[PDB]
C-alpha cells in the first residue's frame, strides 16, 4: 500500500464584523488558503495594505472575485485586523 | 496550555501537533507552515526531525504517496531523459552526505520594521540536518547535460488549489547545479524524509535560501533559456545592491533572485528578561552563513560598547550551524547582551535593522536583555 499523512482538522476563522465584507470575505478567502494567512498579518495596516492584498489575491492569483465584492473584503479588512 | 506568543504585535499563535512532530508554532494549516520554538536551538546543533520547521506555498500538497512508483523525472536539454526510482537514486548513484541549514527567506519577518506582508515569522523558521542523498551533479551527467544549457528547473508533486495559480517551481544555473554541493536528499537525520518536509526527495541546495529546496521532487528540467516562472521572475526578489535593501517604504529600483544566506547568530541559552548569576556567565549559540566558514563571533555584555572573542566548537561542515562558547564577567544589574559573527570574506552583521519590502534576509545583531544578581 502507499504511504499517507493525515491533517489535523482546520479551525481558522474570520473575526466577525457587521460590514458585508465580512461574509463576502468568508465566501471568497478560503477558498485556496485558510484563513489564518490572514489573522496573522501585521495588526492594523490599514486601508492600503489591504487594498493590496485583495488586489494581489485577484490579479496575481486569479482570485474570482468581482468588483464590489474586492472593496467590501478589503474595506473590512482594513477595518477589522 | 496551547497557545504561545511571539515577541512582535499580533504574536499569538496556537502550538499544533502533526504526525511525526512535537508540538510546534501553527502559522497556516492549509498548507500547513510551522515554526520551530526557538528553545530548541539550545537542544544541540542539529535540529531533530520532529521539531523542524515546514514551509509551503500551495494548498495542493500530497497526502498519498506509493515510495514504489514514485519516479524523478529528468528531462529538456539533455541527451538521455531518465526515469528514475527512489531505488535507483539509491543502488545506482554514489551517497554523499552535507550537514547543512534549511532557512526561509522571511525568517525573522515579524521583526521587521516597518512591519511587513507575508509570512510572519520570529525566528524559528530555520533548522539544522544532516543530509544524504545523491549530488544532482551525478544524475544530470548520467543524463548528459548539453551545451547551451543554462538553467534546470526543479518542480514537485504539490500543485494549486485552482489551477490559473503558478504552480512552485523554481531555477538554478546549470554551474551551481552541477557543482556536486547541491543535493538530491532522500535522507534527513538517518531517517526518511518526514512528510512536510518533502517525503520521499527533496533539493537541498547549500547555503541557499530555502525557496529553492523544492520538496517532493520529481521533475528537473534543463533549460537553454532563463526560467521566467512566476516564482523566479516575481516572487523572492530582493534590492539589487550590497545591503539587499532599500529606505523603508521604498521600493526598490532593480531586482535579482534571492541567492546565498548572510551571516547570522544568536545567543541560545538565554532570552530577555533571563535571571543569570552576576559573575562569569556562560553563554553558548549558533552562527552559520552561506558555507565561507565562521571566522569568529564576538560577544558583548554592554550593547556593543566592547566585544569578548567566543570559543567556536568543532564543526560539522561549512554549512552547518556553528556552535559557539563564551564566559562572560557580569557586574550586578541589566545587560544588553550581543552576538556578531564574521565569516572568512569578511561577511558580517549589521548593528541596525535594514529594511526591504518583502523582509527577507534579516540578520541584524540580536540583542538580548538579562539581569545579572
Ligand atoms: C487562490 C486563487 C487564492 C484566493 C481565492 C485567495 N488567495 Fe490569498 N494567497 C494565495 C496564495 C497562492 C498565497 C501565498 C501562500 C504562501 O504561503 O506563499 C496567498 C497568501 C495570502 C496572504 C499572505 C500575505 C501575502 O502573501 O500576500 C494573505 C493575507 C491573503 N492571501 C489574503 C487573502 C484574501 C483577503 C483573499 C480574498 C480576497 C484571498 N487571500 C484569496 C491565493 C489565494
Ligand atoms: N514543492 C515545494 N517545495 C518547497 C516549497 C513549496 O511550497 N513546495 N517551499 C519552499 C520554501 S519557501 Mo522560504 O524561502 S523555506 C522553504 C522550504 C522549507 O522546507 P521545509 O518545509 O522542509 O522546512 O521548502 C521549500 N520547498
Amino acid at each position: 500500500a502507499p504511504l499517507t499523512y493525515e491533517l489535523p482538522d482546520e479551525t481558522a476563522q474570520l473575526k466577525p464584523a457587521p460590514q458585508p465584507g465580512f461574509e463576502a470575505a468568508q465566501n471568497n478567502c478560503a477558498a485556496c488558503h485558510s484563513v489564518d494567512y490572514i489573522n496573522t498579518q501585521p495588526p492594523g495596516k490599514g486601508q492600503a495594505f489591504w487594498d493590496a492584498e485583495v488586489q494581489k489575491m485577484i490579479k496575481v492569483y486569479h482570485a474570482p472575485v468581482d468588483e464590489a465584492d474586492a472593496k467590501a473584503i478589503a474595506d473590512y479588512l482594513a477595518k477589522t485586523y | 496550555a496551547d497557545t504561545v506568543t511571539l515577541p512582535f504585535a499580533n504574536g499569538e499563535r496556537p502550538l499544533v501537533m502533526y504526525p511525526g512532530k512535537r508540538p510546534l508554532i501553527g502559522l497556516t494549516a492549509r498548507p500547513p507552515q510551522l515554526e520551530t520554538p526557538f528553545s530548541v536551538f539550545d537542544e544541540g546543533l542539529i535540529t531533530p526531525n520532529d521539531a523542524f520547521f515546514v514551509m509551503y506555498h500551495l494548498a495542493g500538497i500530497p497526502l498519498e504517496i506509493d515510495p514504489d512508483a514514485f519516479r524523478l523525472e529528468i528531462k529538456g536539454k539533455v541527451g538521455t531523459p531518465l526515469s528514475l526510482s527512489l531505488q535507483d537514486l539509491k543502488n545506482d548513484f554514489p551517497a554523499s552526505e552535507v550537514v547543512a541549514v534549511n532557512q526561509c527567506s522571511g525568517n525573522s519577518r515579524g521583526f521587521v520594521e516597518p512591519r511587513v506582508g507575508g509570512g510572519q515569522l520570529a525566528n524559528g523558521a530555520m533548522g539544522n540536518a544532516r543530509w544524504r542523498g545523491v549530488p544532482l551533479k551525478a544524475v544530470l551527467e548520467k543524463a548528459g547535460v548539453q551545451a547551451g544549457a543554462k538553467q534546470v528547473t526543479f518542480g514537485g508533486l504539490d500543485g494549486p488549489v485552482i489551477p490559473e495559480t503558478p504552480d512552485f517551481v523554481k531555477a538554478l544555473s546549470i554551474d551551481h547545479a552541477t557543482d556536486g554541493e547541491v543535493m538530491l536528499a532522500y535522507s534527513m537525520n538517518g531517517a526518511d524524509l518526514p512528510w512536510l518536509n518533502g517525503y520521499p526527495l527533496r533539493l537541498v541546495v547549500p547555503g541557499y535560501y530555502g525557496t529553492y529546496w523544492v520538496k517532493h521532487l520529481n521533475e528537473i528540467t534543463v533549460i537553454d533559456k532563463e526560467f521566467d516562472g512566476f516564482w523566479m521572475k516575481t516572487a523572492y526578489r530582493i534590492p539589487d545592491n550590497a545591503c539587499a535593501c532599500t529606505e523603508p517604504g521604498k521600493a526598490p529600483t532593480a531586482t535579482i533572485p534571492i541567492n546565498r544566506f548572510d551571516v547570522r547568530s544568536f545567543i541560545t541559552n538565554v532570552e530577555n528578561g533571563a535571571s543569570v548569576k552576576a559573575g562569569e556567565v556562560p553563554l553558548r549559540g549558533i552562527a552559520f552563513d552561506g558555507g565561507y566558514g565562521i571566522t569568529q563571533v564576538s560577544v558583548s555584555a554592554d550593547a556593543g560598547k566592547s566585544w569578548t572573542n567566543a570559543t567556536l566548537d568543532p564543526g560539522l561542515g561549512k554549512y552547518s550551524f556553528r556552535g559557539w562558547k563564551a564566559v562572560l564577567p557580569l557586574t550586578k544589574g541589566d545587560h544588553v547582551l550581543m552576538c556578531r559573527a564574521t565569516n572568512a570574506r569578511g561577511e558580517t552583521q549589521p548593528m541596525q535593522a535594514t529594511w526591504n519590502p518583502a523582509g527577507y534576509m534579516r540578520n541584524v545583531v540580536e540583542a538580548t536583555r538579562v539581569i545579572a544578581a
